[PDB]
C-alpha cells in the first residue's frame, strides 16, 4: 500500500505542476509561434523521414547482451548453492562466451559504425 | 504519518535540487574567475526560486506539428522517475524496504530513458529528433556496463536489498575491495546522468538543444528538475554502495550526517568535473564504453565470481 | 483489493489489444511496456519478485532498441495512432465493450467455471511456507547454476549463435 | 571568494540530511520506540503477525514478557 | 487593506521573478557580439545579475540584437522573435540595431532592427561598451519592475 | 579599507589597496562606491557625481575635494543663464 | 615472443588486464587452499528443519541431544 | 623560421618502465586528475569580476563617448558653424545649418546628431578647429524610444554643460599629445 | 548524423562595404575596416594603411612602423585567443574561455588607452598612427606580457594533453597540401598542413625584416595541430613583443607631410599653412595618384589583402578585400568528408572565421 501511495502522490505531484504551468500563464498562440524551430530559417522538410541508424548491429547486440547480463543475475542467489564447482565452472563458461562473442564482434569490425 | 514522511522525503529533496542547480553555476563561477549569481537575496539564495517563478509563469507551448500526447506526457513521467527512485534509498533506514532494491533501481533509471526518446519523437522536429537518437546510443553504451558493475559489488554484498549494504560496510568501505569497480560506476552514472562530459542528448553547441528544443517554461523545468533530482540520487547511490557511512544502531543521526557529507561532496564533484572537461562524440563515448569498460568489467565480473569461491567468503543470505 | 490481481489483468488485455491492432510502431511499443508494466504488477501479485522486475528490465532495452529501429526505418510521413482511423478507434471501443459483454456473459452462464466474479480474488494464492525461509523465485532462477545446467548450456549457445547470426544476416 | 559557495551548501546539506533522520524519527514514534520491524521472508512475516495476534491490541510492536 | 494592496504585491513579486531572471537567446551578427562576449567575461559577468545564456528561443526572454540587421537576416529574426515565449523583451545593442549605423544607406542593410521588432532598450554604441550592455540590462530590469499587469486587471 | 568621502547626495566612496588574507592570496585593489540605495537595479545614470565617477574609473588620479565639486555646481547652475543673455 | 605482450603493455592495457584477471580468476581456485571450505560452509547453513530419525536400536553414530559429542561439529568453522 | 609543434619523434624508445608509466598514465587518468587539479587551484583565486555599478573599469583621458558641444568660459557657444564635422563625419549623421547672427558671427541655428547613424569614430572632434564639439567621458544613455536617440543642438549643448569639468580635465590631460 | 554535403549560405552579413567605400574618402573608409574581422581590428586598418601609403608612395616613420608591429602583434594575441577559446567552447569544454577573456579586457584596455575605443580602434592611418602613445602604456604592457605565459601555460595544461580534446580534434578535418594551396587556403591552414610560408618572413612589411621570431609548422595536418600551431603562435607573438618594447626608436608618429597627414592641433591654431591643410584634408582628403596596388598582410587569420584602385582623385574607384575566411570556409564541403555534425562543429573552429570579413 506504501509503494503505491507514494507513487501515486508522485504521480499528482507532477500532474499537479503541468497543470499549473498549462493554466497560469498567459497565452498568446499564433502560427509563426507555434511552427518547428530550425534556427531561424523555415524546415526543408518533416521531422518523420527515415533517419538511418549507424549503430544499428550495436543495438541488436545489445539486445542480446542483455538478455545475457538476465542469465547472469541469478548469481547472488546460486552462490549459496552446495555446487560451487558446478555453479563457477557454468558462471565462468558464461562469462566467457560472452567475452568470446564479443571478441569476433570486434573483430569483425561490428563495433565500427557504418559510412 | 507515511505521508508526513513522504513529504519530510520529497519537499527537503525538491529544495536540494533546487539548489543544487545555484551550486553549480557559483561553483562554476568561482572556478572560472567570476563570481556567478550573488544579486538575488543574499549570495543569491533566492535564484532558483526565482527562475523557477519565471519558467512556470513563462507562456507554454503546444506547436502545431507536436504529438501533443507524449509532449505532456514524457515531462512528467521524468519528474515522476526521478522522484520515485528516492524511496527504496537507505539512510539508514529506507522509506520502502524493497527485497530488490538495487533492481528497482535498474528498471525506474532504465525506464527513465523513454522520457527522453517519447519527448524527442512528439517534438517533430529535426533537432528533437537528433537527440533522442543520441539518448539511445548513450543509453545502450550505459546500461550493459551499469548492470555488471552492480552485480560485480553485489557479490560481495550479499543480496540486492540496499539496506544490506549498511552492515556490509560496516567495518569497511566497499571501495577499497573494489575501487577498480567504482571509477567505471562513477563515469557509468556520469553517461546515465547526460552530464557532462557526456553531456551529448542536449549537446548545446552541436545541438541548439536535444530533447528539450521545443519544450518551453514549465515542461522544460519539469525536465530540469528530473535531470538535477538525478544528479543527487546517483551520487547517493555512489555514497552508499561504495564510500560507506558509519552505521551504529544507537546513533542513526551519524549515518544521516555522514551520508548528507559524501553526497553533496560528490555532486560537487559531477560539477568539477562538468567545468574542468570537453565533451565527447557520441560515437566516441560508445566506443569508451563497449571497447574499453565492457571487457575490463567482464573480466572483473569474473574475478568476483571467483573471490568469493576461492576466499571463503561467501556473503550471508538473509 | 479483492479485484486487484482482476483488474490488472483486465488492463493487461485491454494493452495486448492495442498492440493488437497495430497502430503506429512507437505507439505498439508504448503500450507494450505499459502492458509489460503490467504484467510485473501481476507477478509480483502473484508473489514472484524477480520475474516481474525481471521482464520490467529486459523490455525497456528490447522497446528501446525498437524504437530506434523504427524511428530508422519504419516510419511514414503521417504515423498513425489509435484515434487516427476511425477503423481502428472503433475497433478498440468494440473489444472493450464486447470484452466486459464476454465477461458477463461468462459470469451468468458459469458462476464458477472460469470467471467467477462472485467471490473474485478469494483463489488467488493457495499455499504458502509461513514458516519457510528460502520461497523467492530467485532460488528457482537460481537453479539453473547447479541442477538445471542443460538449460542455462542451451540459452547460452542460443545467444552466442545469436551474435554471429546478426552479424551475417547484417552483413 | 570560495567562502560564498558555502552558503547554499548549507541549505543542500540541511535538505538532506532532514530525509534520513525524519523517517528513522517516524519510524520510531509510529512503532513504539523500536525501529520498523523488516520482513524479508516469510518467516519473519510469521512473527510478526504471530506478535500481532499475541498483542490482544493488533499492534505487533506492542510486547509481551514473562509476565504473560 | 485591500484587494488592491494584495494585488500590487503579486504583482511586485510576478515582476521581480521576471526581472531577477531574464534569459538572453544566444544571438550575435557582427563585432557587437564581442562586446557581449566579453559583458559574459569574467570581469562584468552578466550571471551575476541573474542573467544566462540560453541557445534554444524557446527557452529565452530577451533578445539582444547585436549587429547589422541585413535583408537576408531579417526574417529569420522576425521569425525567432515570434518563436520566443511570452513575456519576451527585445535589446537592441549598437548603432548596426538601433539604425542603419555605419552601413545605414547600403542596399542590402535594414536601417535599423526596431523596423523588424519592437524594441524595448536602445543600447547605443559602436560597439556600445560591455558596461554599456550592462547599464542596458538594468534599464530593462527597471521596466520589467514597473508593469502593473494584475494591478491593471484587477481595475479592468 | 578607506573612507573618501560623502558627497552631498549621499553616496559614500571607499579606497582599497592590495592586500593578501590568510594563505596570501592577495586580494586586489579597489576603488568602490556606496550609494544612496543598495539595489542595483534602482541605479540610473547620473546617481554619481561626474567629478567623482572620474576617479573610480581612475581617469582622475586623486579623489576629489568637496569644494571642487561645489565650484562645479555654481559654473553648471548659472551657464545656462550668461548664454541667453550673448544670443 | 615477450615484445608481443611488452608493446601489448605499453599501448593497449586494458586488454591486457582484463586477460590477466580473467586467467587469475579461472586459476586461483585451484590454487587456493580455502576452497574446500565454500561448499561446507553453505552446507553448514541449516536452513530446513533437521528432521529426527526415530531411534531403532541400531544407530550409533547419530546423536540423542544436540550437545552430545556425536554427530557434525562446526568447529572448524568456529575457527576457520 | 620554423618549428613543427608536433613532430613524430622516436619508435623505438621501448623500456619495461616507460610501458608501465604510458599504462598507468592510461588506467589511472593522471592527465584528467591534472586538470582537476589546475581547476582547483583556480577556484580558490580571487574573482576578477567588479560589482560593475557601484565600481566601473578604467577608462582613460581619450575615451571616446557621448558627442558634446562645449561653451566658451563667458558662456558664448565655441561652434562658429565652420562645419567641418559635417564634411568629415563618415557615417553622415551631423546636419547643421547656420545664419549670420545680429553681431555677424557664425551660430548653428540647429546641430543634429542622429546617435543611431554615429560610429563613435572621434573625427569630429579631431577636425574641430575649436574644440567645440567634443565626445565626452559617458556612456550610459540607452533610451527606452528610438526617438530619443536623435541628439539637438539643446541636448548636446546640455551634455556639455553637465559634463564641462571632466571634458576640460581630460582636455588638459590630451591635448599635448593631440 | 553523418554529414553527406555541406552547402555554407554566406552573405547573411553583406552590407555592401565595398560600394560604400566609393563614396568615401580614403581616411573616411579607414573605419570601415576595423568593422571587417572585428577580432583582428588593427591589423585590418594596418593593411588598409600599407595600401595606401604604397600608392601614395609616402614612408610612415620608424616609431609609427613600431608601434603599428607592437599592436599587430597585441591584435594577433587577440585574435588567437578568440579562436583558441571560441574553438573551446564549441567543443564543449568552457573554462579557457573565461580565463583568456580576463585578458582579453586587459588588452581591450590597452587599446582603449592608446585610441580611446575598446576596439574598432581606427588608430593606425595611413601615414603612421594617430597619436603617440600614452606615458606609461609600454610599462603596462610589459606587465601584461610577463605573465601572459602564466596564463597560455595553464590553458595548454587544460587542453593539448586531454585524451578528449585530442579523440575530438587530432584526425579531423585533415587537408593536404597541394588541396590546401589549390582550394586556396593561407596562413595557419597552410603552415598546419605543413607548407611553410608567412607572409611577415617571405614578404616581409612594416619592421618586421627586424624582429626574429619562428613560425610553428604542422605534421599532421589536423585540428590538433593547427591549434598547436595557433598556441606556439601566441607565443612567439609574445617574443615579439618584447623586442618592440625594446626596440621602439624616438621620433614623430606620423609623416610630416602635412598633404597626406593632418597637422597638429597647436601648430593648426597658428601656421596659415597648417590651418589650410587641415582644413582641405578633413574636407576634400589627400589626393592619390592615379594607380591601382594589392598588398597583403599575414592577418591573424590569414593572408588579408586589398586591391585598391585609384583615379587620381580623394575617394577610391575600387577596394575588394581578399578576406582569409572566403577562400577558407569554401573548403568546407572539401575538409568535411566522412565526418559528422560534431566534427563539422569543430572543423568550423579552425578555420577561424569571422563573417564580417567574409560577408564583407
Ligand atoms: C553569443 C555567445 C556568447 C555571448 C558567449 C556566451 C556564452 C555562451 C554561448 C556559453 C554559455 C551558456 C552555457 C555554457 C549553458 C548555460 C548554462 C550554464 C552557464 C550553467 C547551468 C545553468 C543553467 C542552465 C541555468 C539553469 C537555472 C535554472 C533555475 C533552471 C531551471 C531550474 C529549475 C526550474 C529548478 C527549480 C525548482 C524549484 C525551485 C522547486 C522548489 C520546490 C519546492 C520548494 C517544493
Ligand atoms: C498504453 C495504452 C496501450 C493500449 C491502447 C490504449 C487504448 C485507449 C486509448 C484511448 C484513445 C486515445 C487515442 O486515440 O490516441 C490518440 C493519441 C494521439 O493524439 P495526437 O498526437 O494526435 O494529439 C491530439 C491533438 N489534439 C488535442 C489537438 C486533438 O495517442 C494516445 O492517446 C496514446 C497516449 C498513451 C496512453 C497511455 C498512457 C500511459 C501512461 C504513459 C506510459
Ligand atoms: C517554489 C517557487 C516556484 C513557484 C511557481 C508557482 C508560481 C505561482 C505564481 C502565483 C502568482 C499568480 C499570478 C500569475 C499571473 C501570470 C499570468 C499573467 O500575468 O496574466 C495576468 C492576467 C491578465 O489579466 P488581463 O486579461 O486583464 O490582461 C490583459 C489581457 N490581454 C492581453 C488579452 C489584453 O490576469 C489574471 O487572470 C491573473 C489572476 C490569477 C489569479
Ligand atoms: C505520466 C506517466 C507517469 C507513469 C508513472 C509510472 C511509475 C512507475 C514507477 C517505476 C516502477 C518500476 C518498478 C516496479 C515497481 C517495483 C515492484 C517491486 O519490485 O516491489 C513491489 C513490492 C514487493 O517488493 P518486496 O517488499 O521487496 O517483496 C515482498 C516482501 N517485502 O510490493 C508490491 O507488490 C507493490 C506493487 C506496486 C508497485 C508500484 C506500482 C505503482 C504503479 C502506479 C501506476
Ligand atoms: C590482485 C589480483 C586482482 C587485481 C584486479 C585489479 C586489476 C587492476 C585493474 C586496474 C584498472 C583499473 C580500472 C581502470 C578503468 C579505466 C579504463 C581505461 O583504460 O581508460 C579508458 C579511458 C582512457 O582513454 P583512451 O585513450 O580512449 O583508452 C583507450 C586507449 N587505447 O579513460 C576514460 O574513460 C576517461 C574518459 C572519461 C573521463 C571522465 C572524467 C573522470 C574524472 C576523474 C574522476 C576521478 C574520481 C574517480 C573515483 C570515483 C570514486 C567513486
Ligand atoms: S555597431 Fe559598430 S561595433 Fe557594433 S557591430 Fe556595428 S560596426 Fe561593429
Ligand atoms: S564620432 Fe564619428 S560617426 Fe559619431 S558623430 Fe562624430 S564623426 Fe560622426
Ligand atoms: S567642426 Fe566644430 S566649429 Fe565646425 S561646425 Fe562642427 S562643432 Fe562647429
Amino acid at each position: 500500500m506504501n509503494l503505491y501511495t507514494v507513487i501515486f502522490i508522485n504521480i499528482l505531484l507532477s500532474l499537479t505542476l503541468i497543470l499549473v504551468a498549462f493554466w497560469l500563464p498567459q497565452m498568446n498562440l499564433y502560427s509563426e509561434k507555434a511552427n518547428p524551430y530550425e534556427c531561424g530559417f523555415d524546415p526543408t522538410s518533416s521531422a518523420r523521414l527515415p533517419f538511418s541508424m549507424k549503430f544499428f548491429l550495436v543495438a541488436i547486440t545489445f539486445l542480446l547482451f542483455d538478455l545475457e547480463i538476465a542469465l547472469l543475475l541469478p548469481l547472488p542467489w546460486a552462490i549459496q548453492t552446495i555446487k560451487t564447482s558446478t555453479m563457477m565452472i557454468m558462471a565462468f563458461i558464461l562469462v566467457t562466451i560472452l567475452s568470446l562473442g564479443l571478441a569476433y564482434e570486434w573483430t569483425q569490425k561490428g563495433l565500427e559504425w557504418t559510412e | 504519518m507515511f505521508f508526513i514522511n513522504i513529504l519530510t522525503l520529497l519537499v527537503p529533496i525538491l529544495i536540494a535540487m533546487a539548489f543544487l542547480t545555484l551550486v553549480e553555476r557559483k561553483i562554476l563561477g568561482y572556478m572560472q574567475l567570476r563570481k556567478g549569481p550573488n544579486i538575488v537575496g543574499p549570495y543569491g539564495i533566492l535564484q532558483p526560486f526565482a527562475d523557477a517563478m519565471k519558467l512556470f509563469m513563462k507562456e507554454p507551448m503546444r506547436p502545431l506539428t507536436t504529438s501533443m500526447s507524449l509532449f505532456i506526457i514524457a515531462p512528467t513521467l521524468s519528474l515522476t522517475l526521478a522522484l520515485s527512485l528516492w524511496v527504496p534509498l537507505p539512510m539508514p533506514h529506507p522509506l520502502i524496504n524493497l527485497n530488490l532494491g538495487i533492481l528497482f533501481i535498474l528498471a525506474t533509471s532504465s525506464l527513465s530513458v523513454y522520457s527522453i526518446l517519447w519527448s524527442g519523437w512528439a517534438s517533430n522536429s529535426k533537432y528533437s529528433l537528433f537527440g533522442a537518437l543520441r539518448a539511445v546510443a548513450q543509453t545502450i553504451s550505459y546500461e550493459v556496463t551499469m548492470a555488471i558493475i552492480l552485480l560485480s559489488v553485489l557479490l560481495m554484498n550479499g543480496s540486492y536489498s540496499l539496506q544490506t549494504l549498511i552492515t556490509t560496510q560496516e567495518h569497511m568501505w566497499l571501495l577499497l575491495p573494489a575501487w577498480p569497480m567504482a571509477m567505471m560506476w562513477f563515469i557509468s552514472t556520469l553517461a546515465e546522468t547526460n552530464r557532462a562530459p557526456f553531456d551529448l542528448t542536449e549537446g548545446e553547441s552541436e545541438l541548439v538543444s536535444g530533447f528539450n528544443v521545443e519544450y518551453a517554461a514549465g515542461p522544460f523545468a519539469l525536465f530540469f528538475m528530473a535531470e538535477y533530482t538525478n544528479i543527487i540520487l546517483m551520487n547517493a547511490l555512489t555514497t552508499i554502495i561504495f564510500l560507506g557511512p558509519l552505521y551504529y544502531i544507537n546513533l542513526p543521526e551519524l549515518y544521516s550526517t555522514n551520508f548528507m557529507m559524501e553526497a553533496l561532496l560528490l555532486s560537487s564533484t559531477f560539477l568539477w568535473i562538468r567545468a574542468s572537461y570537453p565533451r565527447f562524440r557520441y560515437d566516441q563515448l560508445m566506443h569508451l564504453l563497449w571497447k574499453n569498460f565492457l571487457p575490463l568489467t567482464l573480466a572483473l565480473c569474473m574475478w568476483h565470481i571467483s573471490l568469493p569461491i576461492f576466499t571463503a567468503g561467501v556473503p550471508p543470505y538473509m | 483489493m479483492n479485484n486487484y490481481i482482476f483488474v490488472l489483468s483486465s488492463l493487461f488485455l485491454v494493452g495486448c489489444l492495442g498492440l493488437a491492432l497495430k497502430p503506429s510502431p512507437i505507439y505498439g511499443g508504448l503500450g507494450l511496456i505499459v502492458s509489460g508494466f503490467v504484467g510485473c504488477l501481476m507477478v509480483l501479485g502473484f508473489g514472484g519478485s524477480f520475474l516481474g522486475l525481471m521482464v520490467f528490465l529486459i523490455y525497456l532495452g528490447g522497446m528501446l532498441v525498437v524504437f530506434g529501429y523504427t524511428t530508422a526505418m519504419a516510419t511514414e510521413e503521417y504515423p498513425e495512432t489509435w484515434g487516427s482511423n476511425w477503423l481502428i478507434l472503433g475497433f478498440l471501443v468494440l473489444g472493450v465493450i464486447m470484452e466486459v459483454f464476454l465477461i458477463c456473459v461468462l459470469n451468468y452462464y458459469d458462476e464458477v467455471g472460469v470467471i467467477n466474479l462472485d467471490g473474485l480474488g478469494d483463489w488467488l494464492m493457495y499455499e504458502v511456507d509461513d514458516v519457510g525461509v528460502m520461497l523467492e523465485g530467485g532460488i528457482g532462477v537460481a537453479a539453473m547454476y547447479s541442477c538445471a545446467t542443460w538449460m542455462m548450456v542451451v540459452a547460452g549457445w542460443s545467444l552466442f549463435a545469436g551474435i554471429f547470426i546478426i552479424i551475417e544476416i547484417t552483413r | 571568494m570560495w567562502f560564498e559557495i558555502l552558503p547554499g551548501l548549507a541549505i543542500m546539506g540541511v535538505c538532506l540530511v532532514i530525509p534520513g533522520v525524519s523517517t528513522a524519527y517516524i519510524h520510531k514514534f509510529t512503532n513504539g520506540g523500536k525501529e520498523k520491524r523488516v520482513a524479508r521472508v516469510q518467516y519473519q512475516w510469521y512473527l510478526m503477525e504471530r506478535d500481532r495476534r499475541i498483542s490482544g491490541v493488533n499492534r505487533y510492536y506492542v510486547s509481551k514478557g514473562l509476565e504473560n | 487593506s485591500r484587494a488592491e494592496y494584495v494585488v500590487t504585491k503579486l504583482d511586485d513579486l510576478i515582476n521581480w521573478a521576471r526581472r531577477s531572471s531574464l534569459w538572453p537567446m544566444t544571438f550575435g551578427l557582427a563585432c557587437c557580439a564581442v562586446e557581449m562576449m566579453h559583458m559574459a567575461a569574467p570581469r562584468y559577468d552578466m550571471d551575476r545579475f541573474g542573467v544566462v545564456f540560453r541557445a534554444s528561443p524557446r527557452q529565452a526572454d530577451v533578445m539582444i540584437v547585436a549587429g547589422t540587421l541585413t535583408n537576408k537576416m531579417a526574417p529569420a529574426l522576425r521569425k525567432v522573435y515570434d518563436q520566443m515565449p511570452e513575456p519576451r523583451y527585445v535589446v537592441s545593442m549598437g548603432s548596426c540595431a538601433n539604425g542603419g549605423g555605419y552601413y545605414h544607406y547600403s542596399y542590402s542593410v535594414v536601417r535599423g532592427c526596431d523596423r523588424i521588432v519592437p524594441v524595448d532598450i536602445y543600447v547605443p554604441g559602436c560597439p556600445p561598451t560591455a558596461e554599456a550592455l550592462l547599464y542596458g540590462i538594468l534599464q530593462l530590469q527597471r521596466k520589467i519592475k514597473r508593469e502593473q499587469k494584475l494591478k491593471i486587471w484587477y481595475r479592468r | 579599507r578607506e573612507h573618501v568621502g560623502t558627497d552631498h547626495l549621499g553616496n559614500k566612496y571607499y579606497y582599497v589597496a592590495e592586500y593578501k588574507n590568510w594563505r596570501g592570496q592577495t586580494i586586489r585593489e579597489k576603488r568602490i562606491v556606496e550609494a544612496a540605495n543598495r539595489k542595483e537595479v534602482d541605479y540610473e545614470a547620473g546617481d554619481i557625481p561626474t567629478e567623482w565617477e572620474a576617479w573610480i574609473r581612475r581617469t582622475r588620479k586623486t579623489p576629489p575635494t568637496m569644494e571642487e565639486i561645489l565650484k562645479n555646481e555654481k559654473y553648471r547652475e548659472e551657464i545656462k543663464i550668461k548664454s541667453q543673455d550673448f544670443y | 615472443i615477450s615484445a608481443f605482450l611488452k608493446n601489448a603493455w605499453a599501448k593497449e592495457p586494458v586488454l591486457v588486464v582484463s586477460f590477466s584477471v580473467w586467467g587469475l580468476a579461472i586459476i586461483m581456485p585451484m590454487i587456493s587452499p580455502y576452497t574446500k571450505y565454500a561448499s561446507m560452509i553453505n552446507k553448514a547453513t541449516p536452513y530446513n528443519y533437521p528432521v529426527p530419525v526415530r531411534d531403532d536400536g541400531n544407530m550409533p553414530d547419530v546423536p540423542s541431544h544436540p550437545q552430545d559429542p556425536l554427530g557434525p561439529s562446526l568447529d572448524w568453522l568456529k575457527n576457520l | 623560421t620554423y618549428k613543427y609543434v608536433n613532430k613524430k619523434e622516436q619508435e623505438s624508445e621501448v623500456d619495461m618502465k616507460s610501458a608501465t608509466d604510458n599504462a598507468a598514465r592510461i588506467l589511472m587518468w593522471t592527465e584528467l586528475i591534472r586538470g582537476l587539479g589546475m581547476t582547483l587551484s583556480y577556484l580558490f583565486r580571487e574573482p576578477a569580476t567588479i560589482n560593475y555599478p557601484f565600481e566601473k573599469g578604467p577608462l582613460s583621458p581619450r575615451f571616446r563617448g557621448e558627442h558634446a558641444l562645449r561653451r566658451y568660459p563667458s558662456g558664448e557657444e565655441r561652434c562658429i558653424a565652420c562645419k567641418l564635422c559635417e564634411a568629415i563625419c563618415p557615417a553622415q549623421a551631423i546636419t547643421i545649418e547656420a545664419e549670420p547672427r545680429a553681431d555677424g558671427s557664425r551660430r548653428t541655428t540647429r546641430y543634429d546628431i542622429d546617435m543611431t547613424k554615429c560610429i563613435y569614430c572621434g573625427f569630429c572632434q579631431e577636425a574641430c578647429p575649436v574644440d567645440a564639439i567634443v565626445e565626452g567621458p559617458n556612456f550610459e544613455f540607452s533610451t527606452e524610444t528610438h526617438e530619443e536617440l536623435l541628439y539637438n543642438k539643446e541636448k548636446l549643448l546640455n551634455n556639455g554643460d553637465k559634463w564641462e569639468a571632466e571634458i576640460a580635465a581630460n582636455i588638459q590631460a590630451d591635448y599635448l599629445y593631440r | 548524423e553523418m554529414v553527406r554535403k555541406c552547402d555554407p549560405h554566406i552573405g547573411l552579413l553583406h552590407r555592401g562595404t565595398e560600394k560604400l567605400i566609393e563614396y568615401k574618402t580614403y581616411l573616411q573608409a579607414l573605419p570601415y575596416f576595423d568593422r571587417l574581422d572585428y577580432v583582428s581590428m588593427m591589423c585590418n586598418e594596418q593593411a588598409y594603411s600599407i595600401a595606401v601609403e604604397k600608392l601614395l608612395n609616402i614612408q610612415p616613420p620608424p616609431r609609427a612602423q613600431w608601434i603599428r608591429v607592437l599592436f599587430g602583434e597585441i591584435t594577433r594575441i587577440l585574435n588567437h585567443i578568440m579562436a583558441v577559446t571560441t574553438h573551446a567552447l564549441d567543443i564543449g569544454a568552457m573554462t579557457p574561455f573565461f580565463w583568456m577573456f580576463e585578458e582579453r579586457e586587459k588588452m581591450f584596455e590597452f587599446y582603449e588607452r592608446v585610441s580611446g575605443a575598446r576596439m574598432h580602434a581606427a588608430y593606425i592611418r595611413p601615414g603612421g598612427v594617430h597619436q603617440d602613445l600614452p606615458l606609461g602604456l609600454l610599462d603596462d604592457i610589459y606587465e601584461f606580457s610577463k605573465n601572459f605565459s602564466l596564463r597560455i601555460d595553464e590553458v595548454e595544461e587544460m587542453l593539448t594533453n586531454n585524451r578528449i580534446w585530442r579523440n575530438r580534434t587530432v584526425d579531423i578535418g585533415v587537408v593536404t597540401a597541394e588541396d590546401a594551396l589549390n582550394y586556396g587556403f593561407s596562413g595557419v591552414m597552410l603552415r598546419g598542413s605543413g607548407i611553410q610560408w608567412d607572409l611577415r618572413k617571405t614578404q616581409p612589411y612594416d619592421v618586421y625584416d627586424q624582429v626574429e621570431f619562428d613560425v610553428p609548422i604542422g605534421s599532421r595536418g589536423d585540428c590538433y595541430d593547427r591549434y598547436l600551431c595557433r598556441v606556439e603562435e601566441m607565443r612567439q607573438s609574445l617574443r615579439i613583443i618584447e623586442q618592440c618594447l625594446n626596440k621602439m626608436p624616438p621620433g614623430e608618429i606620423k609623416v610630416d607631410d602635412a598633404k597626406v597627414s593632418p597637422p597638429k592641433r597647436a601648430e593648426m591654431k597658428t601656421s596659415m599653412e597648417s590651418l589650410i591643410h587641415h582644413f582641405k584634408l578633413y574636407t576634400e582628403g589627400y589626393q592619390v595618384p592615379p594607380g591601382a596596388t594589392y598588398t597583403a598582410i599575414e592577418a591573424p587569420k590569414g593572408e588579408f589583402g586589398v586591391y585598391l584602385v585609384s583615379d587620381g582623385s580623394s575617394r577610391p574607384y575600387r577596394c575588394k578585400i581578399k578576406a582569409p575566411g572566403f577562400a577558407h570556409l569554401a573548403g568546407l564541403d572539401k575538409m568535411s568528408k566522412g565526418h559528422m555534425l560534431a566534427d563539422v562543429v569543430a572543423i568550423i573552429g579552425t578555420q577561424d572565421i569571422v563573417f564580417g570579413e567574409i560577408d564583407r
